[PDB]
């Protein structure tokens, strides 16, 4: 009633019309929706052509056009041509709400996140659940049972370590309980304090966010939803103009083909054991939570929890658990959603798409709402009837595969045959780049922060993480917090309190850390993991001690890309912003021809019970009558950025610069010199791969070269210069104090054939476990990813990337630039690296010294913000924002440039992929154009002054800007200090506390944390920089003071490109180093010339 | 007019409106004047001619060891009934009768004097089989490197001893030579026989090639543990005799004949056509060694003797790739008293497993898997070592070599004998030897050596002979290099990392054959006395194994290794558990069919001859072979570190993934539209499954779409060159019904087709709507053209609106109410567009039309009929005839009258 209220209103107040233009640019008519009398269909033959006489015009039947009433108050945003069919167009009409969206009433539009009075002084950690679960003394026996015997059957190696444990499933034939239901063994519980600490929404969300219109009701609704009309216009005629079809884009029509397993959100293909370890671990269950994602449900945060999964869980006994049940919160498409989803049609054939925008007509600070599918709208007999429909992207991009793209690798962009994956775009728009088909924008990868899994006691340590599963901060980047991590996300509960003490370091859950990986030796596998053979109704725990940093976490346990489609077995959730940009050649005739509505089936559903769960097959022979697979090719290619991979990727990361400064990432152009931030080349020290693990078969598999050195990068162990390859086993890993982890142990050994026994770990580790820690020879041991590669690829054309604090600006906290920095000593605490809770694969101190949150590099004056890791006593630390607020949603015009390459703007940047269609060997493929506006660049709302994107008759894209049309925030913080302050790029960091760093091999091991939940309380100077106004006060650009242009309303011109722009042929290849080195040498020595390498600031020219 | 073939003898013409004309319906084995023990095997039109392929049951044919005429048919019991290959036209005064033009016999092959002394010894392994499991594939794993050079005892001696055996700086003592014969699938000589029995696991069921010893006790031990149809047990054996049956091998009582006659009735299988040459190839279920050249102008009273394979060297692509196949046949110098083998004998790839055969613009192209074939010993002594053993290793590249397909190609890893085994690699393993050329783990210490794995002081005592296996596997090794080379896992550590392609396993053959060469095989066939070479150029081999995600257990593949992929369970053939979706019950051994050249209907630049395509289906994808029209040649580019681009493989998704590629009936081109289409017919599933369980799905069919995808050659001046090799891309089309017995689709038009289904021993009707390559059912047409009455085409309900649609006539009143008076009969006859005023029409279906066509009838009166598309895209009125009869559907014809005498 208060929208139909505002949409009465915003009738008298507001007008809106289509006034055409001829071809020099004259206005001819308007259009007026709102204002044209009488208007009237075209009257039609029998074939369904439209009466025509070139100077008589259309003929008009008199009577207006279906739901005329219901349809003349709406708005116009897009007006598309058929390619076929001549003087027909289509017109796509929204409400004024969504145009008005923001400006309605707050208490209408919600955020997510609440400021609330700060009464009690501001803590990040209020809203988040971080108690860990204790075990259960009442359900101690119902632990996993240690093989009785381990079957030899030939098996002649033998172990001393503990037997793996038994998972038996089996129907048995009870209605409603299995027989053994090994995997639903619940040893643990929630902590009792102030009552039971879990996720529940009633107790927490008591204001809940919820959409403005649920999606039953945008169907029902006609005057609410977004309409296109097919109407055909003659200028020169004297019935220039008339109406066809009124078709209403139904969500009902979208939401009835989604995938079956969205009704069950919470849940997934794993079931019972996987959401028993999310529970427990606070982290929220499911493959697509409103816990994590809001904006897709009808209720709203009202279901932001694991409550009601749809499938039977917490049943007193655990047999019983594991039984598909009503469900009540399935995926929808709300309003918020629906008209992200809302925008860039394009005509195809006799059919016309509606691909869905950027999601900024509904994207608040903390939301980000999406296009989750394509609506397709099918006309038949010549444009006479019509039928809706639309389909989700995670159906339609389900066959990405790796040799498609040419870029990164391994990325998060596969799902399986059920679609848990929920890929969703941005979308900067659809246009034919040529004769090839191009859907480009931003897209969501599957979630890779998430991935790894704390220990059940190790959640009170590790709050960014616990936050990022829970919700609370919704930021996509990995935060390098490893020291928790369990041994294997994929354990159920049933085999966490075999070993409670930890004195045995548990082999099937551990401390999650490398230096005590297994071999891989014949012998080592055959008694430890090979022996305990697996059945149909068995599968085992194995004792080898299974164990990884981020990049093994990964490449085990994400929805990687593989060589076929529909194969990732391993998708824990999805991002919250699009952090990787996607452009993607689709199929149109697929398109034109899949049918209207989809046919899922049984391999689609979920597993009935535990029973069928159990072998539940990735791949299973779709029903005959099901038409499901058939959308699943409809993506020829794809590419998310420049054509490398591995260390060149970073590489390149370290060229691009920062558009909050113009300075390079890498702070090359000038030891105790400061280092570049996410390459590692010429950062550390050269360490021979030769000498570590088990020190063979690596002098030329790896590297090419003779000499297989590598830049360990920051952070780095060593026993000292003169062992600077390869680092022996000193990392041992004491439970206690007691003792270190005693290699040559019985249990940590095993008796091959004859029982010539051995030990099982490595001789020799590699020197680094960094968050830049790169090892292309331990994919164990490195860190650097390309899922993360990709989100800093994005945050970094953003300007957007965290930066660990310790010391604020305040006085008698400040960090000294001089004689507290020293670059030349990154191994010890004087180097500053945190080495916990950092952004994976980037160098804090050198992250900060490019913002110049100290230094004079971004002011003047030394701001004296950064972190120091403290050695004489415990120290505190918090993520804050760069200061800039631009958000990964910010993407504008998809503008096609000639038959091979494209762009769009992307925040402050103009990126234009210039090799996708038809890549180049040895070129980046990438051309990127910075702004030169500092009040834009530095705004509180930046996106809102990018005024349209297009391609001028010179030949050079470019886009508007209104450095006058910049929105504040809502309002002046009221009139008290808000502490927090919600800005686009705002996210609540929790705090991170970590233990003295020693003065000496800091970094041997793991940086140990401590209890941080009390944290908040000391750090006030460093939480006060989470809002992005005090940084910019810090900076100098917190207000006018930025000065320059005043008003300086003009537009902005991509960088001039030639044949030879983009051309790093020479820094690629490899004849005397590594690739990634040799790309760092040739960037060194280009820093001057950033211009051929695609790298620019933007012309940019005043209009009044 | 549609040409279907009602049966294994009988074809009848279609009309478009999926009726069969009258009388058309001809038993063409009886045209050809051939027995009924013959059937047609496929059917090609060219120039307007039908060409058969017949292909007889009751065939026999015998080797001899001595003499000249060692492979002749039997005609001791009128067996001797070879294959032929006749032409046939439509020759009659309109209206689908065919007779006879030329008819072809094919003859078996002539042996020379160096072919003969290769067949004596060679053994061909028995056919894989629908329902083969991994572990009956599997063969025990033979001697080591080690114990076959040093000899067994002699240990930790490896680095002093390897110098003098032409070995140096081997680093894998431990490689295997191959696997041990004396167990597994069943080798049979060409004069003997396969068993019907298949052991389940190849590393102790089975004898192999010890026929006396299957004969005397384990043939009886087989039959106990599984009978012919269940009582039986299958603890050891599957009784496979059904499903030897449904692939074409034939059957006496219950034994198959002898492994000659299989062979060549194999062979005669698949039939291309060209202006001036006719070739016949063998079928994909088993390797043919020979395959049939026809010269369109021979005499009728001639015979056509085939080529043999052995005889024609493929281009492989590059030299090294043709070396690595030729040097894993046999030992080259044996020498021994008549030991010989196809690499002494100078011959190359004796074996393929022939996808499919097709031709266009008079260019003939074939494509298919190389079928392994190996050294083999047969000493039976002191013995040999490698007594019993297969000589066999796998030649993956190694981890060390450059990157870029060429130099991967190139790389000399395994070139002459076994270097891969297992290694460890870090924190991972590597089943691929890690070094090559000189490089070593410290350093260089010179060039890496190899040999094959026979010793020397004996090389005048070991007899070494060839064999031909059943499927692309070289090295049935139970070893886990065998099986990542056959599952597509190795994959070098580098940045730029790739995968190491197997050179002489899972090798994918293709390539264009034109007429200037098929002369030269055809002299080749003629060649009296000693063999001679044929040189096929525009050809090339791309290693294609079978997808990694038909294997329990294997995820997913990269460089780094899971360390539970170490285990047995995943190592080992025998142990690796299949989850095979498309029909067959292994997931090691790939497998192609359906090879169908096609042009493309798209423009194409002015002066560059329009592309053409072809597509050849394969376990788990789509491979797609890309020529240059303008040299008729396979379509290439300048950088060599690029893959060939002529090849790319498109894999499949779940759909087609589960459509089971042993049912492939037929492969039709919709020229106008530029799609194929993979038609699959379930009927061709044997009747009772391995364990001697009848088959409850043998009921249904499905078909596949494959659409052109990526960009083609020639479309504009920025492309005349690619980099990018032109992918294809494969659907489940949506015409799939397990509940009916098809009898034939029909390319009706560019937006409809229409399938022939029978449900109740009655012909059905039900047609598709063409949404551009997808195809869904639209009923309400469906049902007006199946009420035809019985007639030839439906008949126009005049009440209703039908397939015909609705055409209601204006009032002769409208004459006068525009005007027409002063109008002649002339006058309106010249004018259709004016005519259009007089009806009002109603079409059926999109982009349908209706027109009038009128006549004289009188000085003030005229005659109108109306004609209206249909379906197919033609218009149909009343002198509407299909193949001379004529239609006769009743059309409501008009007159009128009115007009002035100006």
């Amino acid at each position: 009633k208060y929208l139909n209220a505002v949409e009465k209103y915003l009738d008298g107040q507001q007008n809106f019309a289509i006034r055409r233009y001829d071809n020099n640019g004259r206005a001819l008519y308007d259009i007026n929706l709102a204002k044209m009398e009488n208007p009237s269909t075209v009257q039609r033959g029998l074939n369904g052509e439209p009466i025509f006489d070139p100077f008589k015009g259309f003929g008009l039947t008199g009577n207006a056009p279906t739901d005329w009433n219901e349809i003349k108050g709406k708005v116009p945003v897009e007006v598309v041509q058929s390619p076929h069919s001549p003087n027909l167009y289509f017109v796509l009409l929204v409400p004024k709400v969504a145009l008005e969206y923001h400006n309605l009433n707050n208490q209408v539009v919600k955020e997510s996140l609440e400021v609330k009075a700060t009464q009690s002084s501001f803590n990040p950690t209020q809203r988040l659940q971080k108690d860990s679960p204790v075990k259960d003394s009442s359900k101690q026996g119902e632990k996993l049972s240690e093989t009785t015997a381990s079957s030899m059957s030939s098996g002649m190696a033998t172990s001393t370590r503990a037997k793996a444990l038994k998972v038996e499933v089996e129907r048995g034939s009870q209605s409603d309980s299995l027989l053994k239901n090994d995997f639903a063994k619940k040893p643990l519980k929630h902590k009792n304090s102030s009552g039971e600490v879990k996720l529940e929404a009633e107790k927490e969300f008591t204001e809940a966010w919820k959409p403005l219109l649920t999606t039953d009701q945008i169907a029902r609704e006609k005057g609410m939803g977004a309409t296109v009309v097919s109407f055909y216009d003659a200028p020169y005629s004297e019935n220039h103009t008339a109406f066809g079809l009124v078709d209403h884009i139904d969500p009902k029509k979208m939401v009835e083909n989604y995938p079956p397993s969205w009704k069950t959100p919470k849940w997934n293909h794993h079931g019972i054991w996987d959401y028993n370890a999310r529970n427990l671990l606070l982290q929220t269950t499911g493959f697509f939570n409103p816990r994590r994602h809001p904006e897709w449900f009808d209720e709203g945060q009202a279901k932001a929890d694991n409550t009601s999964p749809g499938f039977k869980v917490g049943d007193t006994d655990h047999k019983k658990d594991g039984f598909k049940k009503n469900s009540s919160s399935p995926i929808a498409l709300p309003f918020e959603a629906y008209f992200a989803n809302i925008g860039n049609m394009v005509a195809i054939g006799n059919s016309v798409f509606i691909f869905g925008g950027n999601g900024h007509a509904t994207k608040m600070f903390t939301t980000n709402p999406l296009s989750i599918g394509v609506f397709r709208i099918k006309y038949t007999d010549n444009f006479s009837k019509s039928s809706v429909t639309g389909w989700p992207y995670a159906v339609l991009f389900g066959g990405l595969i790796n040799p498609q793209t040419n870029g990164l690798k391994d990325l998060p962009l596969g799902t399986n045959r059920w679609f848990e994956y929920v890929p969703r775009m941005a979308v900067s728009g659809v246009k034919w780049v040529g004769n090839q088909l191009v859907l480009a924008g931003t897209l969501t990868m599957g979630d890779t922060a998430t991935v790894p899994r704390l220990k059940y006691d190790q959640l009170e340590k590790h709050l960014n993480l616990v936050a990022q599963g829970q919700g609370l901060l919704r930021e996509d980047l990995q935060i390098f917090t490893p020291y928790g991590w369990a041994n294997r996300p994929d354990i159920p509960v049933g085999a966490w309190l075999q070993d409670e003490m930890g004195s045995k370091f548990g082999p099937h859950y551990f401390l999650n850390n490398p230096d005590i990986q297994d071999n891989v030796n014949n012998d080592t596998v055959e008694a430890l993991i090979s022996s305990y053979k697996n059945t149909d109704k068995l599968k085992h725990v194995y004792p080898y001690r299974y164990s990884g940093l981020y990049a093994w976490q990964l490449f085990n346990w994400s929805n990687k890309l593989t060589n076929t489609p529909l194969s990732a077995n391993f998708v824990n959730e999805n991002s919250y912003a699009p952090n990787s940009l996607f452009a993607a050649i689709l199929n149109e005739d697929l398109l034109t021809g899949l049918s209207d509505k989809i046919f899922y089936g049984k391999e689609n559903e979920f597993a009935e019970n535990e029973a069928d769960r159990f072998n539940q097959l990735l791949s299973l022979n779709p029903n005959p009558n099901t038409n499901w697979a058939r959308y699943l090719n409809v993506v020829q290619r794809f590419t998310t950025g420049p054509n490398l991979d591995s260390s060149t990727f970073d590489q390149f990361l370290d060229f691009l610069p920062w558009i909050g400064n113009g300075k390079p990432f890498s702070n090359s152009p000038s030891s105790s010199t400061p280092l570049p931030t996410f390459s590692n080349i010429n950062v550390g020290v050269k360490s021979m791969i030769t000498q570590h693990l088990n020190k063979e078969n690596t002098r030329w598999v790896f590297i090419p070269n003779f000499s297989p050195d590598i830049w360990t990068g920051a952070g780095y162990r060593v026993q000292s210069a003169n062992q600077k390859n390869g680092i022996p086993f000193e990392q041992v890993k004491p439970s206690n104090n007691s003792t270190p982890f005693d290699p040559n142990s019985d249990d940590n050994k095993v008796t091959p054939s004859g029982g010539s026994s051995k030990p099982t770990t490595y001789p020799a580790l590699p020197n680094s476990i960094s968050p830049t820690s790169d090892w292309i020879n331990a994919l164990t041991f490195t860190n650097k990813n390309n899922p993360q590669r990709n989100q800093l690829l994005l945050r970094s054309l953003l300007g957007t990337i965290p930066v660990l604090i310790n010391k604020s600006g305040d006085s008698n906290d400040q960090f000294n630039k001089d004689s507290e920095q020293k670059w030349d000593k990154t191994e010890t605490n004087e180097g500053n690296l945190p080495g916990f809770g950092e952004v994976n694969g980037l160098y804090n101190a050198a992250l900060l010294h490019t913002y110049g949150f100290f230094g004079t590099n971004t002011n003047s004056t030394d701001p004296k913000i950064g972190f120091k890791a403290d050695s004489s006593s415990s120290s505190s630390s918090t993520l804050v924002g760069s200061g800039l607020n631009w958000t990964s949603q910010d993407v504008g015009n998809l503008v096609v440039i000639n038959d091979t390459s494209f762009g769009f703007q992307l925040g402050g940047w103009f990126i234009t992929f210039t090799d996708f269609i038809r890549p180049r060997t040895g070129y980046l493929g990438i051309t990127l154009s910075s702004l030169q506006d500092q009040t834009i660049i530095w705004a509180d709302q930046p996106w809102t002054s990018f005024k349209g994107s297009y391609l001028d008759s010179d030949g050079t894209p470019k886009s508007l800007w209104d450095p006058t049309a910049l929105k504040s925030l809502p309002n002046s913080s009221t009139t008290y200090d808000t502490n927090p302050t919600l800005s686009p790029s705002f996210q609540l960091y929790q705090p991170n506390k970590v233990k003295a760093y020693q003065t000496t091999n800091t970094y041997n091991k793991l940086i140990e944390p401590v209890d941080a939940t009390s944290a908040a309380t000391n750090m006030t100077s460093l939480l006060k920089l989470l809002t992005t106004k005090n940084i910019k006060a810090k900076l100098g650009k917190g207000t006018a003071s930025s000065q320059g242009n005043n008003n300086g309303g003009g537009v902005s011109q991509t960088i001039n490109t030639i044949t030879t722009t983009g051309n790093i042929s020479e820094g690629l290849k490899e004849e005397t180093s590594i690739q990634a080195e040799t790309l760092k040498k040739f960037f060194d020595s280009k820093q001057n010339n950033k211009s051929e390498i695609g790298i620019g600031d933007s012309t940019f020219t005043k209009m009044d | 007019t549609f040409l279907v073939k009602e049966d294994s003898k009988n074809v009848t013409a279609y009309t478009p409106f999926a009726t069969p004309i009258t009388d058309s319906k001809s038993d063409l084995v009886s045209l050809a004047q051939l027995d009924s023990s013959y059937q047609i095997a496929d059917q090609t039109i060219h120039n307007t001619n039908l060409f058969v392929l017949f292909k007889s049951r009751d065939v026999k044919v015998k080797y001899e060891s001595s003499g000249s005429n060692n492979i002749s048919f039997d005609s001791t019991s009128q067996g001797e009934k070879p294959s032929y290959v006749v032409e046939f036209t439509n020759s009659t005064n309109i209206g689908i009768k065919w007779t006879m033009v030329k008819k072809y016999q094919l003859d078996v092959p002539n042996v020379s004097s160096d072919m003969n002394q290769v067949l004596k010894n060679l053994i061909l392994e028995q056919p894989l089989t629908k329902y083969t499991l991994n572990s009956s594939l599997a063969k025990e794993k033979g001697k080591t490197q080690r114990e076959v050079h040093l000899g067994s005892g002699q240990a930790n001696q490896w680095t002093s001893q390897r110098n003098q055996h032409d070995l140096n700086n081997n680093p894998s003592p431990n490689a295997s030579t191959g696997f041990k014969l004396t167990t597994g699938n069943a080798y049979r000589k060409l004069s003997e026989s396969w068993p019907i029995y298949e052991p389940i696991d190849g590393t102790k069921q089975g004898k192999g090639k010890d026929s006396s010893g299957w004969s005397s006790t384990e043939e009886n031990e087989a039959k106990n543990d599984a009978p012919s149809v269940s009582s039986g047990t299958f603890n050891k054996y599957l009784n496979t005799k059904q499903a030897l049956e449904s692939i074409g091998i034939l059957f006496d009582d219950q034994t198959p004949r002898n492994v000659i006659t299989q062979l060549y009735y194999a062979s005669t299988s698949k039939l291309a056509v060209t202006n001036n040459h006719i070739v016949v190839m063998g079928n994909s279920f088993l390797p043919s060694m020979w395959y049939w050249v026809v010269e369109r102008s021979a005499q009728e009273n001639a015979s056509n003797k085939p080529t043999w394979f052995a005889n024609t060297n493929l281009d492989w692509g590059e030299d090294k790739q043709k070396q690595f196949v030729e040097n894993q046949l046999g030992y080259k110098e044996t020498t021994s008293t008549n030991s010989h083998n196809f690499h002494s004998k100078s011959f190359t790839q004796p074996a393929y497993l022939i996808s499919g055969i097709d031709s266009v613009n008079d260019q003939i192209i074939f494509s298919g898997f190389k079928a392994g074939s190996v050294g083999y010993d047969s000493s039976s002594s002191s013995s040999s070592s490698t007594k019993d053993q297969a000589l066999a290793w796998s030649t993956t590249t190694s981890l060390d070599s450059k990157t870029g397909y060429k130099d991967l190609v190139t790389n000399d890893t395994g070139l002459n004998g076994p270097i891969n085994g297992s290694f460890s690699i870090q924190d991972t393993f590597s089943f691929v030897v890690p070094y090559s050329g000189n490089h070593t783990n410290n350093g260089t210490t010179g060039p890496i050596k190899t040999a094959y794995p026979v010793k020397k002081d004996q090389k005048s005592t070991v007899k070494i002979n060839s064999l031909i296996n059943a499927t692309p596997l070289n090295s049935y090794g139970d070893e886990g290099i065998g099986v990542f080379d056959a599952l597509g896992l190795n994959y070098n550590f580098k940045s730029n990392q790739e995968r190491l392609p197997s050179r002489t396993d899972q090798i994918f053959v293709y390539g264009i054959v034109s007429p200037n060469e098929l002369r030269s095989a055809k002299s080749s066939a003629d060649s009296t006395g000693s063999d001679t070479k044929v040189n096929w150029s525009n050809t090339q081999s791309r290693y294609l194994p079978v997808p990694y995600n038909y294997s329990e257990g294997i995820i997913d593949a990269d460089g780094f290794k899971r360390p539970e992929n170490r285990g047995a369970s995943v190592t080992t053939f025998s142990g690796l558990k299949s989850i095979a979706p498309d029909g067959f019950a292994n997931s090691i051994a790939n497998f192609s069919v359906g090879l169908k050249a096609g042009i493309d209907p798209n423009p194409v630049m002015s002066g560059k001859k329009a592309n053409y395509g072809a597509v050849v289906l394969t376990r788990g994808g789509v491979v797609r072979l890309n020529f240059n029209p303008g040299n008729d040649s396979l379509l290439s580019t300048t950088d060599n570190n690029i893959a060939p681009i002529s090849f790319s493989f498109t894999p499949f998704t779940a759909a087609e993934s589960a459509v089971d590629l042993t049912t492939f009936k037929e492969v039709t081109y919709n020229q106008e539209s530029g799609l194929w289409s993979y038609i699959f017919d379930s009927s061709l599933k044997p009747s009772h499954d391995g364990k001697q369980t009848p088959v409850t799905d043998n009921m249904g069919f499905s078909v596949i779409t494959v659409s052109r995808t990526g960009i083609e050659l020639n479309q504009d001046q920025a492309t005349t060159t690619l980099d990018v090799a032109p992918s294809a891309l494969a659907v489940q089309s949506g015409i799939q019904s397990t509940t009916q017995t098809l009898t034939g689709v029909l390319p009706l038009s560019e937006e409809f087709s229409a399938v022939i289904a029978k449900d109740s021993d009655q012909n059905k009707i039900d047609i598709y709507k063409n949404n551009n390559g997808l195809f869904e059912i639209d009923t309400q047409l469906s049902n007006s053209v199946a009420t035809n009455n019985g007639g030839l085409a439906p008949s126009y309900t005049e009440n209703r609106v039908d397939a015909w649609g609705k055409v209601e006539f204006a009032d002769n009143s409208v004459l006068q109410a525009r005007n027409l008076v002063d109008k002649t009969v002339d006058e309106i006859i010249n004018t259709p567009e004016i005519l259009n005023s007089f009806f009002r029409f109603t079409p059926a279906f999109e982009d349908q039309k209706a027109t009038l066509v009128a006549t004289k009838q009188s000085d003030t009166s005229l005659s109108v009929s109306p004609r209206i598309q249909f379906l197919d895209g033609n218009f149909y009125d009343l002198n509407s005839t299909i193949a001379g009869v004529p239609l006769n559907i009743g059309f409501p014809s008009r007159v009128f009258a009115g007009f002035a005498a100006l």
